[PDB]
């Protein structure tokens, strides 16, 4: 029989993996894109650094990582063990970003 | 006479001549005191060790010899004076302090 | 090393009084020391190791290859691309193989496109030798690592641009008898990595081989000559402002026989058109066509910024794409089930002398060859193949290893129906040879004539049995003009030297 | 260009806390982020304070209470003291 | 034939995918994940992105320049109060 392991276990081990880890997670080549796509609704035709478009990603992610852990808050305070949106929607509000 | 830095004359290791420079053009105040620059300066020097040191200590937990933004984002982030200090602070390439939650650890 | 450095001199300095000048030119180490004492003091056979028989200049290479080798000097086979430079090479490697009786370790290079061309001709021609197509995975290469490559059971290894720079580390420990570069592009670049991976290995000798000379400029020339004894040049700017640029100042135009008369020497040239080999050259027309009225709106789109909302962070490609193809733009083809017609010829400007030249070679039996620069756009020929429903066999970057060779084996196949054949110009025409055909077509045109030159002569080599109709294609009353103009101009600038070397709101508040 | 930073006098305070210690570029440059913030914070903190009050000229007064404004707790009572011994050293130096 | 135009499909913002996602969360600390999250971060991420971007954008017509620096991003984040240290 095939050696599965009992389902989160392996995500416990992942959350330790990158706990330690200190890299981003976010692929360069699709990021970047994303802020030369958004760029045109302001003005046309920008010309990005590449430190402006690597710090881009450590704001996007810390302020969305600082985002999970309070709505991993949330659903433990509900009794959950698995996120819900109304989580993030919650916590947002609480962070009074609606 | 002998030309002799005010930061010798405090003891000190801090440039207060750039700052009162510095302070002269930060248009904080039209005119400026003379201690000031000096006053801040040493505390400058505090927490830069304050910070150091704890930057040292991290630094040798897991057996490196030169220090990384991990080891400050640990040490600050480890010190509830810092982070409660650096709290809009975010660090570069810090990551965070491992922490997984009571309930998700396994019955 | 310095026995060597002081035999090298030995003919190195045989020649003028130049090489003295530039070893004290230098602005020294213990070089002085051996050229002090000096200053104040064959096989024209065609051996028949080989299977077959070696043209009279393919000797005279060799044999001045030969002498390269007992010289201990180094060079470039310069000799004018599809004059079965590579015969010449396989024979030389038998030369040493069989007159000195050396076997040994080889490393030899060739673009993606061409691995296979150099262990068909070995094959073919000196059976004897162990060399491998060194390609596949990253696991795939490691058995051919420890096994082979580790156990020392082979003479000659063929390799990739990259692969080697993904096999430096387990390449340097294997001392080398030459660095066989084929088509020594990439070198132009000091700054380019493959440089840099090749200035550590450690061959008595490194044989630099080319299809076309320099392409631009001086700074090249030596970037390629650096790498050939670097020891004894060690020197960047000081070989550049020795000879100040052709005389970029006074144009004076004879500082440049010195230029020659060290390299002629030290280095060869044949052309095609002195030793046919094929006594019959190439013709060449530039089908000017006018730019298609229908994407003129487009075009004026571009130029006026008119369709709207996105990039022109390169107004240089912008334009070449709106010059090349219309249905590139994203929403020229407004059709959401994609119809595929005439169309597609009818709003092109190309296509419509295409359809035209492809309906006349098709009945003349012309087994044509397409080279164009953009890979999206073979796409929609790709897909205008299948309107047409030619046999036909596409080759683009990347595609694969073995596709590759039976792409080509197919096209090349002996009465091949396959009428046309999609290529791209960079990653296609560098060394293949296609005698099969005889016309070759580009769409567009490139920023590099000599790479230009590189394509345009795929079929027109040794083994070519028509006469190659080259018909470049060119928008009229458009930018392609000026860049085919300073394609002249780097042309040129070029051209000139060389033929000198052979010889000689407001309130409205929402609330 | 010329650019004017902090690395150097950090790299001393380094060797005074561990001697032995390396250290990377990339937190150093966070040092010299960190302390130009601080830098500023006390600053205009000190400013507006004497513009509280109407003065004209910044002092340790004004700086020391900022800084016991802006510092929390314990760092705030000890660098007071660390402002405290060196201005003194100052006066009488 | 008609494969020239077989994948027209991007539409930038999934880009951040699922397993990012996952690995961002994962980071964070969560171990088990609705499905429509994935989505729901999409909009979160980017209304974060452009107001800060804009702002970033804001400066950079005011010293009459076309180029984005990061001090320019980086007083851009200064604004709203979360401050980032290490890029001058
Ligand atoms: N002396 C020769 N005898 C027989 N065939 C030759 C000879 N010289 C060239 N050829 C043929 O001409 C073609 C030219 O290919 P190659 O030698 O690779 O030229 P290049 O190295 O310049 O591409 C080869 O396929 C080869 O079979
Ligand atoms: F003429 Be060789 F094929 F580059
Ligand atoms: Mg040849």
């Amino acid at each position: 029989k095939p050696h599965r392991y009992r389902p989160g276990t392996v995500a416990l081990r992942e959350i330790r993996r990158y706990q330690k880890s200190t890299e981003l997670l976010i692929r360069k080549l699709p990021f970047q894109r994303l802020v030369r796509e958004i760029a045109q609704d302001f003005k046309t035709d920008l010309r990005f650094q590449s430190s402006a478009v690597m710090a881009l990603q450590e704001a996007s992610e810390a302020y969305l990582v600082a985002l999970f852990e309070d709505t991993n808050l949330c659903a433990i305070h509900a009794k959950r063990v698995t996120i819900m949106p109304k989580d993030i929607q919650l916590a947002r509000r609480i962070r009074g970003e609606r | 006479a002998k030309a002799k830095t005010r930061s010798s004359r405090a003891g000190l290791q801090f440039p207060v001549g750039r700052v009162h420079r510095l302070l002269r053009k930060g248009n904080y105040a039209e005119r400026v005191g003379a201690g000031a620059p000096v006053y801040l300066a040493a505390v400058l020097e505090y927490l830069t060790a304050e910070i150091l040191e704890l930057a040292g200590n991290a630094a040798r937990d897991n057996k490196k010899t030169r220090i990384i933004p991990r080891h400050l984002q640990l040490a600050v982030r480890n010190d509830e004076e810092l982070n409660k200090l650096l709290g809009r602070v975010t660090i570069a390439q810090g990551g965070v302090l491992p922490n997984i939650q009571s309930v998700l650890l396994p019955k | 090393d310095l026995e060597g450095t002081t035999k090298r001199f030995e003919h190195l300095l045989s020649l003028s009084g130049l090489f003295k000048h530039f070893i004290e030119s230098k602005a020294d180490p213990k070089f002085r020391q051996v050229l002090d004492v000096l200053e104040e003091n064959q096989f024209r056979e065609s051996p028949a190791y080989v299977n077959g028989q070696l043209r009279p200049y393919q000797i005279q290479g060799v044999n001045w290859l030969v002498s390269l080798h007992k010289n201990k000097i180094a060079g470039i086979l310069a000799d004018e691309m599809g004059l079965g430079k590579t015969l010449q090479t396989i024979s030389f490697l038998g030369y040493l193989r069989y007159i000195e009786k050396i076997p040994g370790p080889f490393l030899v290079i060739a673009p993606k496109s061409t691995l296979n061309n150099w262990l068909r001709e070995i094959n073919r021609w000196t059976p004897d030798v162990n060399a491998f197509i060194l390609q596949g995975d990253k696991e795939e290469r490691a058995e051919l690592i420890q096994k082979k490559l580790l156990g020392c059971d082979f003479d000659v290894v063929i390799a990739s641009y990259e692969i080697i720079i993904r096999e430096k580390s387990p390449l340097k420990k294997i001392n080398w008898e030459y660095i066989i570069i084929d088509e020594a592009h990439r070198i132009k670049n000091e700054e380019s990595m493959l440089s840099q991976v090749l200035r550590e290995f450690t061959s008595r000798n490194r044989l630099l081989i080319t299809g076309t000379p320099l392409q631009n400029n001086l700074h090249e020339l030596w970037a390629l000559l650096n790498f050939l004894l670097p020891d004894i040049f060690s020197d960047a700017q000081d070989f550049d402002d020795w000879f100040s640029s052709e005389s970029t100042e006074e144009d004076q135009d004879k500082i440049v026989k010195q230029l020659h008369t060290v390299l002629q020497p030290f280095l060869l040239r044949r052309i095609k058109s002195d030793v046919e080999t094929s006594l019959l050259p190439k013709k060449e027309l530039n089908l000017y066509v006018g730019m298609s009225s229908m994407q003129k709106k487009w075009y004026k789109k571009i130029l006026e910024k008119d369709e709207s909302k996105t990039r022109l962070l390169n107004i240089m490609m912008q334009l070449r794409k709106c010059c090349n193809h219309p249905y590139l733009f994203d929403g020229a083809e407004p059709g959401p089930p994609y119809t595929t017609d005439e169309h597609l010829v009818y709003n092109a400007a190309k296509l419509q002398v295409l359809d035209k030249l492809l309906k006349k070679l098709k009945e003349e039996g012309s087994r044509v060859l397409i080279f164009s620069q953009m890979s999206r756009l073979l796409d929609i020929l790709e897909d205008y193949c299948y309107f047409r429903n030619y046999e036909y066999c596409r080759i683009d970057g990347s595609t694969a290893h073995e596709d590759r060779i039976q792409a080509i084996d197919d096209y090349n196949a002996p009465d091949s129906k396959k009428f046309v054949f999609l290529l791209t110009t960079r990653a296609g025409g560098l060394g293949i040879n296609l005698t099969s055909a005889d016309v070759v077509v580009l769409y567009d045109s490139d920023w590099n004539p000599q790479a230009d030159l590189q394509a345009m002569d795929r079929a027109h080599r040794i083994g070519q049995k028509k006469q190659v109709k080259v018909f470049r294609l060119v928008t009229d009353n458009s930018v392609e003009e000026k860049i085919l103009e300073r394609a002249t101009q780097k042309l040129r600038l070029d051209q000139l030297v060389i033929q000198q070397n052979r010889t000689s709101n407001p309130t409205k508040r929402e609330r | 260009s010329r650019k004017e930073s902090y690395a150097i006098y950090v790299y001393k305070v380094l060797k005074q806390v561990h001697p032995d210690t390396g250290i990377s570029s990339k937190a150093m440059s966070i040092m010299n982020s960190f302390v130009n913030d601080v830098f500023e914070r006390i600053a205009g903190e000190a400013s507006r304070l004497a513009h509280y009050n109407k003065r004209s000229t910044i002092t340790s007064r004004e700086i020391q209470t900022a800084v016991r404004l802006l510092l929390p707790g314990e760092l705030a009572k000890h660098a007071v003291s660390e402002g405290t011994k060196a201005v003194t050293k100052y006066t009488s130096a | 034939g008609a494969k020239r135009h077989r994948k027209v499909l991007r539409d930038n913002i999934q880009g951040i995918t699922k397993p990012a996602i996952r690995r961002l969360a994962r980071r964070g600390g969560v171990k088990r994940i609705s499905g429509l999250i994935y989505e729901e971060t999409r909009g979160v991420l980017k209304v974060f992105l452009e107001n800060v971007i804009r702002d970033a954008v804001t400066y950079t017509e005011h010293a009459k320049r076309k180029t984005v620096t990061a001090m320019d991003v980086v007083y851009a984040l200064k604004r709203q109060g979360r401050t980032l240290y290490g890029f001058g």
